[PDB]
């Protein structure tokens, strides 16, 4: 699901140059978190299961859920809101 | 490469002993879509092998 | 009766159930499991309900394009 | 041409292309970049494929209202 301009159908069906910039980038940044977090003597984050996920989400080799929207996303709702991962780790990059 | 194995002086004196041979293997390939073209497909997998 | 098919014969089809109260469109093609846009009444081969409202189905990728934003 | 359109002077279309292992549905219109739904095996303009499976296409938004719920 993408809120990314692809005019007049000129490409393919996947384009998602930025969505997969958005994915390295944040991966990057979790990578160099992770490192930093080794040289404090911090517990580290699980880079393993986000780096499947770059592997995943990239073209969607893997069926899973691709939300890009070049002008940021909003999630709401009145009632509860849950993001879940049932066997691997939720990571929020920013 | 069996062949270039044959030639390899590396195993000159192992191969003799054993046999080298090409495995093939052939599996089914289900693919639903090609099945409606009426194209039936295979995965064929070929290795040199030595026993 | 009560079904209107654009069928052609790689079973593209664009069937539409006039069943008062069990309308529904059915936009499908063979492709990839069967990729469909059910809408409405949707119902399975046997004619039994298997849900209500619209589906966008397939067995690849779903891909959602807004330029504009997605809602 | 195992490819029947429903086309109209505005190029709003209702293409079902018949090619077996290759069969889509194409239902577009102009508006909007070119607001499409695509089903099955999508090609681009040169009948090269663009991808599989369902794309809801614009350049204007997308919504996708269900008021019991969203899967």
């Amino acid at each position: 699901i993408s809120a990314d301009m692809q005019p007049q159908a000129q490409g393919k069906m996947l384009d998602m140059d930025e969505a997969i910039r958005q994915l390295e980038q944040a991966l990057s940044l979790a990578r160099s978190m992770a490192k930093a977090a080794t040289a404090a003597n911090a517990t580290q984050g699980d880079i393993s299961c986000q780096q499947r996920l770059n592997a995943s989400l990239t073209d969607l080799t893997a069926p899973g859920m691709l939300l890009h929207a070049p002008d940021g996303i909003g999630m709401v709702s009145a009632r509860a809101l849950r993001i879940a991962s049932g066997s691997e780790s939720v990571g929020i990059m920013s | 490469v069996r062949k270039m194995l044959m030639t390899l002086p590396a195993l000159k004196h192992i191969l003799p002993h054993g046999k080298l041979t090409t495995k093939i293997r052939s599996i089914g390939v289900n693919n639903s879509n090609q099945r409606r073209a009426g194209v039936i497909q295979k995965q064929v997998g070929a290795a040199v092998f030595f026993e | 009766g009560t079904r209107n098919v654009i069928r052609t014969p790689a079973n593209n089809k664009l069937r539409m159930e006039d069943k008062r109260g069990e309308e529904h469109i059915k936009l499908s093609t063979e492709y990839g499991g069967k990729t469909q846009l059910n809408l409405g009444h949707n119902v399975d081969a046997s004619r039994e309900l298997r849900g209500e409202g619209a589906e966008l189905r397939t067995d690849d990728w779903i891909s959602i394009r807004g330029g504009k934003g997605i809602f």
